[PDB]
RNA sequence: GGAAACUCAAAGAGUGCUAUGCGGAGUGCGC
């Protein structure tokens, strides 16, 4: 329909980070489908896991908002879930491993003394997780060793990362140098793709779901839409009123591009910008 | 144009129905000039299913041709070719469009099923089951479904789980015909004196009786009263003295004329405690709701309950030697019915003389009980 | 994820399977709300596979009441129960599409292994379905649903309303539109008969002036051979003796004897409509005892079957405030002050064996003892 | 009235008719509009009311149908030339609009054969227009089967020899109440009729 | 048609030239040429209206010409305006 | 809900009586169940009062069919003496009327009586 | 009360005008021979055997829809062939004119909450075949989806401040697209506190939130004080 | 010069129309 469910004024400060959850407390049956949690860490050193009355099925007839809060003695910057068992991680002055049961970081988790500026888990392997640090770095963390694993020091800050879901050891480094940097794990001497067709600084960027179609938001006031296996602009997305596009993501099906910008407005784009999204009789198919 | 496709989707079981030595390309030609027409008839608009009958008969002529030829020409049963299979595979892909298009014709629906069973020494309940789910699915409210689904998977297969699940769905969609809940009972002591029948071949080489049709017939006709009761009075219940004592006794009327062809379509089996059952009926038809159909009103239908009661004592046949051991108490229920019945004394006497008449050296004492019952 | 339907008709209920999947995000774009318009493009998202039918009006009428209050009703169970499969523990939950949130938690707590989804989507696919209607089923289904849907209205309003089947002015109404003018043509009739029987008896019509026993006496003696007796021409009443020797002496006849018969049939099927009247009169003399006992007891039932008639109907006459009750010809200075009496006390009758639901006679007697009180002071 | 003679109330509807009342496909409209009646009920006072008002219809019906066979029967002894030619309906309402029989064999056959269209012709003349040409003659059997304006020719043929039958049957006194001359004119006006219905004015 | 139009035809014509059929109405200027579908009629009256705009039996003139011929006082109006433009115009 | 069904409770029945009282001396005022129903269906009628122990109730009970089709308030009170002391007048009144007026002293009490009774249906 | 008066098709079809010397409003009826609410009849005879049908003379003073179409509207989509949703309708003052003038072929589903109204409403809908009855809240559309198919126009004279969400729910329930609204604003029973075009253009936004487009409104003040026709469509795909 | 059609030709709009995708088994796994 385009509109919230609900919306909250959520931390006095910025907020930096949120995602999405389902979380598994040992005293409930979570109940994931008639309400819906997310979580955000925010610039006053709190972490805040959030409930939303949602309305889609209709198995019952609330419990809105704040069902618990964490609290950090430095700022935070980044989130994400590892997408078992309701293990987040927050990046902050010092990446902090904690679960949604207990209100202390269950890792430290830093090489050294260095802000971590975003962080992302993966889409399987969902023990491994990757961060970028103001070190202009990339540092990734293994949960299972509970340990951070390798870092690489690029020359300009890497602004996000994203992984693959569908190569699961592939991913996307965001940098300030206008071009995004698609990884490899396992070998991270060489950064196989290179896509470079920006003008300022990447943003961030996600992959499709399908995962040979990635897309990057950045700081000049345009988002584009890379094939993986070319390092080009497949598509330019801009327009007047968007600007220093900030956060753009895809959408689960890999049809929609959500870019959210400055300006306040998040919009949604087709990817394939020519197709239609109907259903066809097979003489308009074939 | 799909037509294309099918048609072009038909050309591999020709390419070697003809490279082996059985048709030639000039007669192929012309298979497939009639296959053209049928297809574009049949995926054509406003098309109907006596276009899809001539091509099953078609497709149908055509594969008893080729096997004609086959062993004409090559001597053997089959060339283990592709177009063995295909033929028939083909036939039903034909049945199957022709069900999707049109799942309104039950003439269509049942050769289908006919075409199936028939093919049914190669092909599977597997495939069975599935076309008649969907049959079911489309058609819950007519009956000859589930009776001739329950006919097919108990006098193929003998599955009496899977007959009592479908003639409880039956039932549970459809408690409103009486033939449905007849043939249930029916089926009841089908297998019922098949076990009984298979215990006893047991006691040859080497609890169970109608207790299950008591049950299913006292709750078929609360049933149908209730729903007789429901399809008379539309939609407002009428509230009178006459017209809601008629509705009740037309009720009582109906459903005792159902239990009549209960009792006498059950006395079609013999290897049964039949009498004991038949008492069961009658006692359950005793009890009334809200009518008394005894003392009170329905007085022809009390009479013939009399009947009833004193002929199913008196079941009996021309050699009635014990019916003369035994006629002790059909004498002492006509008398104590007769001292009871005021004008059905004289319709009741009537009755019994002329079953009497229809039971009638042997022949002298039953001349002697003769004169005793005139 | 929407895998089936289901969609409540008059005839029946229905269940849908769902092949392909509408899109999510662009649900409010023209090119997918025109899909459900179109009808060829709508049945590639729509699959019919089951449609059970109501077995009678009355289930037709008891539905329709289950699901207005939400609840489950049995043939919706069989339905459900029948179509929807059996899932697993809590892995692929299977999915109805449902039209109401309150149908929700019903149909949920009768199937634990069944989810209920009553978004924009489904209300999109179900208003559809709607639209395209009949034309999903091709023909599987007996029953038409706009003449289906107008006995239910009909049905469901009358039952919600609690309308009363013998609380009725319908039978009054016509009922003595029916009497006055059946009156008229039986007088018609009669003097049909008399002035044809004038052609047999040219004097027994100043003799004989009364149209019911004219009748059955021309009934009686068909050809001028009576001649003997005065016992059954009293019976049919000393005038019977002067019609006799009239009989003879009269004789400014003429015979046409050979189809008088039909005179004879004529005759006697004026006596048959004539005493169809007076058993109708009786019928209405009870139905205004009972529909409208006050204005029976008041008024008397000529006067009050005329009044419900001539405004229209018995709440049309009680809403008719008190001035409004003027007529002509009936309500029989010191009249005038008399009718404006009697008026507003009938209108009044009226307000109360209208709006009671069951009516009584006593508060009619006392307004009777009111007006007699009334109008003794002449 | 035959339908609710046999039925009366609706309820029953669903067991009880006989397809002799009215064609078999529109009985199964009256069960399944018995199902879906939007009606009321009533009782059994007002049912038989109704009924008998019913049987009242049918009565009325069956006394006029042996009315009309008494109007044939007695029109063939009246004026049986007449009604050899004409008809038995139309002669009756001739006669109806006359008075008596004498009454209408003293006119001229141009009357008979406007006998009906009265104000029609008066206001053809009134207003200096054009006259009808049927009368109400045109309920006749011949003027019936006869197509276009010799139909009108017809009807004026056909009004000379009713008025020569008219007053043959009138004024006479021993006829035999045969209808011969009355059976003569009518062939004679039929072969009349194919005569100028082998015309027509369009070539070949 | 052209053959109840002898009839009707002057009372379409005075509906037209309503605007000056009474000095105390004033209708709204409108063309309102001859329709080509069309069809006269009469009231009935409701069964309680009674004494207040019935008309009587003796009363009801059969055309609202003859209606409008009925009262001497619009007559009279027609009079003295048609006198006063004829000796205006001669 | 038994006939009568919107009664007034102690407060709001005192309150639409001297609403009802400056009413009568006012002239903006019609009682009796015939002028109401008449003033009803001229129309000009703010809310109407009816006294619900009236001998017997349908009397005035036709006026709610007329009422609610109109889209206008009523209320019922317990006492047919009470609306007669109300309306000013000698004998009791069972049924009385506001007739709708712009020119009215007392349009603002009219209408916080009339919020009060639709809130209370 | 017995005069002679002309009748002529009016621009909507179905309507009709009845030009004597005053001019009235009238409609043909569905059931001859008979008065439903108390208005006038006009009765023509056409000339086969001859006819005799009657013309219900519609008030305006009475039914808000011939308050707006003696008013002008521009157009409706009250056609002599729809079908019709009437929200609101109380009695047989306007339901019997929109029954007659869909016709003998379509249908109006008429809803009402009230029982006194509902029941000499369905005491109507017996004499006159086209209408359906409905003895529900119209809050709760739900409970009776059952029994309304696809209607494609409404009309809502409900006079609860609720409006919006009334005919916002049954437009998304029932009325199909492409489809008319046509809807009655009480200025003094949405709010009395704030004027009558306030509320109208409160609620003319709530409409075109709920994508009903606006074309046209009518403040028909000559009949009624502040109440308001506004005519939309339902747009539901491209409200632009 | 105006008017009949199954006279034909050419455009347009509306209503429809569905417009419409090795095998029996047996043998161990797949909850």
């Amino acid at each position: 329909t385009r509109e919230e469910f609900v919306s909250f004024k959520a931390h006095y400060g910025l907020v930096t980070g949120l995602c999405v959850t389902q979380p598994r407390f040992h005293d409930k049956k979570p109940d994931l489908k008639s309400q819906n949690f997310m979580l955000s860490c925010s610039d006053d050193k709190t972490v805040k896991l959030w409930s939303i009355n949602v309305d889609d099925y209709s198995n019952k007839n609330n419990e809105e908002g704040l069902i618990r809060t964490f609290d950090g003695e430095s700022a935070f910057q980044g989130i994400d879930s590892h997408r078992e068992n309701s293990t987040f991680a927050t990046g902050g002055a010092k990446i902090h491993l904690w679960d949604v049961n207990r209100l202390k970081p269950v890792s430290d988790l830093s090489w050294g003394a260095d802000n971590i500026t975003s962080l992302k888990f993966n889409q399987n392997e969902t023990d491994i997780l990757a961060s970028t640090g103001s070190d202009n770095s990339i540092v990734l963390y293994d949960l299972r060793t509970n340990s951070p694993t390798q870092k690489i020091v690029q020359t300009m800050r890497t602004n996000a990362i994203c992984w693959n879901p569908m190569e699961a050891f592939n991913f996307v480094t965001a940098n300030e140098d206008h071009n995004a940097y698609y990884y490899d794990m396992r070998n991270l001497s060489r950064s196989l793709n290179v896509f470079k067709d920006h003008v300022s600084a990447v943003m961030d960027v996600d992959f499709s779901p399908t995962g040979d179609e990635i897309v990057t938001g950045s700081y000049d006031k345009s988002i584009r839409i890379y094939k993986t296996n070319h390092g080009h602009s497949r598509e330019i997305y801009h327009t007047k009123r968007m600007q220093h596009v900030f956060q753009v993501k895809y959408s689960m099906d890999s049809k929609y591009i959500i870019s959210g910008s400055d300006d306040g407005n998040v919009r949604l784009w087709r990817s394939k910008a020519w197709e239609r999204s109907n259903v066809k009789t097979t003489r308009e198919k074939n | 144009s799909k037509t294309r496709y099918y048609l072009e989707q038909c050309i591999p079981e020709m390419d070697d129905l003809v490279e082996k030595g059985l048709f030639t390309k000039n007669e192929v030609s012309l298979i497939m000039k009639k296959r053209t027409d049928f297809e574009h008839r049949l995926n054509s608009r406003g098309s109907s299913i006596n276009d899809y009958i001539k091509y099953i008969n078609y497709e149908s002529n055509v594969n008893k041709l080729r096997a004609k030829r086959c062993k004409r020409i090559l001597q053997v049963k089959k060339t283990n070719s592709l177009s063995d299979w295909s033929i028939q595979q083909r036939i039903g892909f034909i049945y199957q469009r022709g069900t999707n298009k049109f799942p309104q014709d039950l003439k269509f629906w049942a050769m289908y099923l006919n075409y199936m069973k028939a093919r049914g020494n190669q092909t599977s309940y597997k495939k069975i089951h599935n076309i008649y789910n969907q049959l079911l699915k489309l058609h819950p409210t007519n009956v000859d479904i589930w009776i001739s689904c329950a006919k097919y998977e108990y006098e193929v297969h003998a599955n009496f789980k899977s007959c009592r699940n479908i003639f409880q769905n039956g039932l549970r969609f459809n408690p409103d015909v009486p033939k449905l809940w007849y043939e249930y009972v029916k089926f009841e002591l089908n297998f019922i004196t098949k076990l009984i029948n298979r215990r006893k071949v047991m006691g040859l080489i080497n609890a169970l009786r109608g207790d299950i049709a008591l049950t299913i017939f006292d709750v078929c006709m609360k049933t149908l009263g209730k729903h007789y009761i429901n399809k008379h009075k539309g939609y407002y219940a009428i509230s009178d003295s006459k017209m809601n004592i008629e509705l009740n006794k037309e009720t009582l009327n109906y459903l005792f004329s159902e239990s009549l062809r209960y009792i006498k379509l059950f006395d079609e089996f013999l290897d049964l405690e039949r009498d004991y059952l038949i008492n069961h009926v009658l006692q359950f038809w005793k009890n009334d709701m809200y009518d008394l159909s005894l003392r009170k009103d329905l007085p022809e239908l009390y009479l013939k309950t009399v009947m009833i009661d004193i002929t199913l004592n008196i079941r009996y046949m021309p050699v009635e030697k014990l019916d003369i051991d035994q006629l002790q108490l059909s004498v002492k229920k006509y008398f104590a019915y007769i001292s009871k019945l005021d004008s059905a004394s004289v319709k009741s006497l009537k009755n019994e003389y002329r079953s009497y008449l229809q039971d009638n050296a042997e022949d002298d004492p039953r001349y002697k009980i003769l004169d005793l019952i005139i | 994820p929407i895998e089936y339907l289901l969609f409540e008709e008059p005839t029946g209920y229905a269940v849908f399977k769902v092949k392909l999947q509408q899109d999510d995000i662009g649900s409010r774009l023209k090119e997918v709300q025109e899909q459900i318009n179109d009808f060829g493009a709508f049945t590639k998202l729509i699959e019919l596979v089951s449609f059970a039918p109501f077995k009678g009006a009355a289930e037709a009428l008891e539905n329709a009441n289950d699901i207005s209050e939400g609840l489950v009703s049995e043939s919706l169970k069989a339905i459900l129960d029948l179509n929807l499969p059996k899932a697993s523990s809590k892995k692929k939950n299977i999915t109805l599409a449902i039209s109401d949130k309150n149908l929700g938690p019903s149909i949920k707590e009768e199937f634990p292994y069944v989810d209920c989804i009553s978004n924009e989507l489904a209300q999109d696919l179900i208003r559809g379905v709607r639209l395209h209607g009949e034309k999903l089923f091709k023909g599987l289904q007996s029953g038409d649903l706009e003449r289906a849907q107008l006995g239910l209205g009909h049905a469901y309003s009358r039952a919600k309303v609690k309308f009363s089947v013998q609380k009725n002015d319908n039978h009054i109404i016509q009922a003595i539109a029916l009497l006055d003018q059946l009156d008229k043509d039986i007088n018609t009739f009669a003097m049909r008969v008399k002035e044809w029987y004038g052609w047999h008896f040219p004097e027994l019509a100043k003799l004989v002036p009364d149209n019911y026993t004219f009748a059955k006496l021309v009934l009686f003696i068909k050809d001028k051979a009576s001649l003997n007796d005065d016992s059954l021409h009293d019976l049919a009443a000393g005038i019977a003796q002067r019609v006799i020797d009239n009989a003879r002496i009269s004789m400014g006849q003429d015979i046409s004897e050979t189809d008088m018969e039909n005179v004879c049939v004529f005759a006697q099927r004026v006596a048959s409509l004539a005493d169809y009247r007076r058993q109708l009169y009786d019928y209405l003399c009870e139905k205004m005892h009972t529909v409208a006992p006050n204005l029976s007891e008041l008024i008397g039932e000529v006067i009050g079957a005329r009044l419900i008639s001539h405004a229209g109907s018995l709440t049309n006459l009680s809403k008719q405030a008190a001035s409004t009750v003027q007529i002509l010809g009936a309500e029989k200075k010191n009249k005038g002050r008399i009718s404006r009496y009697l008026a507003n006390k009938c209108s009044m009758a009226s307000r109360i064996d209208n709006y009671s639901e069951e009516p009584s006679n006593v508060f009619g007697s006392v307004l009777k003892k009111q007006v007699e009180q009334r109008l003794e002071f002449y | 009235a035959r339908i609710i003679l046999t039925m009366g109330i609706r309820s029953k509807a669903s067991e009880t008719d006989l397809s002799e009342i009215l064609p078999e496909e529109i009985e199964e409209r009256v069960k399944t509009a018995a199902e879906v009646s939007m009606g009321t009920e009533i009782t059994q006072t007002d049912l038989d009311n109704i009924n008998a008002l019913a049987e009242q219809i049918v009565e009325f019906a069956a006394y006029r149908e042996q009315l009309s066979n008494y109007l044939s029967a007695r029109m063939k002894a009246i004026a049986p030339n007449l009604t050899q030619l004409v008809g038995e309906l139309v002669g009756a309402r001739l006669i109806a609009h006359s008075g008596s029989l004498i009454s209408l064999a003293k006119s001229p056959a141009s009357t008979i054969q406007i006998l009906g269209a009265e104000k029609a012709l008066f206001r053809a003349l009134k207003t200096k227009h054009d006259t009808p040409k049927y009368g109400l003659l045109y309920h006749a059997s011949l003027v019936g089967q006869a197509t276009g304006k010799n139909k009108g020719k017809i009807a004026r043929v056909l009004a000379a020899k009713a008025a020569v039958s008219l007053r043959y049957d009138a004024l006479a006194e021993d006829r035999d109440d045969s209808g011969d001359i009355g059976l003569e004119s009518r062939a004679k006006v039929e072969n009349r009729l194919s005569q100028l219905e082998g015309r027509d004015l369009r070539t070949t | 048609d052209d053959n109840m139009r002898r009839e009707v035809q002057r009372d379409l014509l005075l509906i037209k030239h309503r605007a000056a059929l009474d000095p105390k109405r004033h209708y709204k200027k409108q063309r309102w040429e001859v329709p080509e579908r069309f069809a006269i009629g009469t009231i009935i009256e409701d069964k309680s209206e009674f004494y207040s705009s019935r008309m009587n039996r003796k009363e009801r003139k059969s055309t609202i010409l003859e209606t409008l011929m009925g009262d001497e006082a619009s007559n009279k109006y027609f009079k003295r305006k048609y006198n006063e433009i004829q000796e205006k115009s001669t | 809900n038994p006939k009568a069904f919107p009664l007034a409770d102690a407060a709001l029945t005192q309150q639409i009586l001297d609403v009802v009282q400056q009413a009568a001396n006012l002239r903006q005022l019609k009682k009796g169940a015939n002028e109401a129903t008449k003033t009803l269906n001229r129309g000009i009628s703010e809310f109407i009062i009816m006294a619900a122990d009236c001998e017997p109730i349908e009397i005035l009970l036709h006026l709610p069919l007329l009422c609610e089709d109109k889209n206008v308030p009523y209320v019922f009170v317990p006492s047919r003496v009470a609306l007669g002391r109300a309306c000013g007048v000698s004998r009791p009144v069972i049924a009385a009327s506001i007739t709708t007026n712009d020119a009215s002293a007392i349009k603002t009490q009219i209408y916080a009586v009339k919020d009060k009774i639709e809130t209370l249906l | 009360g017995g005069a002679k008066v002309v009748i002529e098709p009016h621009r909507h079809a179905g309507v009709y005008i009845a030009r004597g010397k005053e001019d009235l409003l009238v409609t043909k009826n569905m059931a001859p021979g008979e008065s439903v609410y108390g208005e006038k009849r006009i009765s023509v005879e056409e000339p086969v055997p001859p006819t005799k049908v009657e013309y219900r003379v519609w008030n305006p003073f009475r039914s808000k829809l011939a308050a707006g179409i003696m008013g002008g509207l521009d157009e409706l989509f009250i056609a002599p062939g729809k079908k019709v949703l009437y929200l609101g309708a109380a009695s047989g003052t306007s339901v019997s004119h929109v029954s007659d003038v869909v016709g003998p072929e379509g249908v109006v589903y008429a809803v009402e909450f009230s029982h006194r109204p509902g029941r000499e409403l369905i005491s109507m809908a017996k004499k006159r075949p086209n209408i359906i009855p409905i003895i529900e809240d119209a809050r709760h559309p739900q409970k009776y989806r059952m029994l309304i198919g696809m209607v494609d126009c409404v009309f809502a004279d409900v006079a609860q401040p609720d409006q919006a969400r009334i005919i916002a729910l049954n437009s998304h329930m029932f009325l199909k697209d492409q489809g008319g609204v046509v809807i009655s604003i009480k200025a003094n029973c949405i709010d009395s506190t704030v004027d009558a075009e306030t509320v109208f253009a409160r609620e003319v936004q709530k409409l075109r939130e709920e994508r009903i487009k606006p074309l046209e409104q009518l403040t028909l003040e000559p009949y009624e004080r502040d109440h308001c026709i506004v005519v939309g469509r339902y747009m539901r795909s491209g409200l632009k």
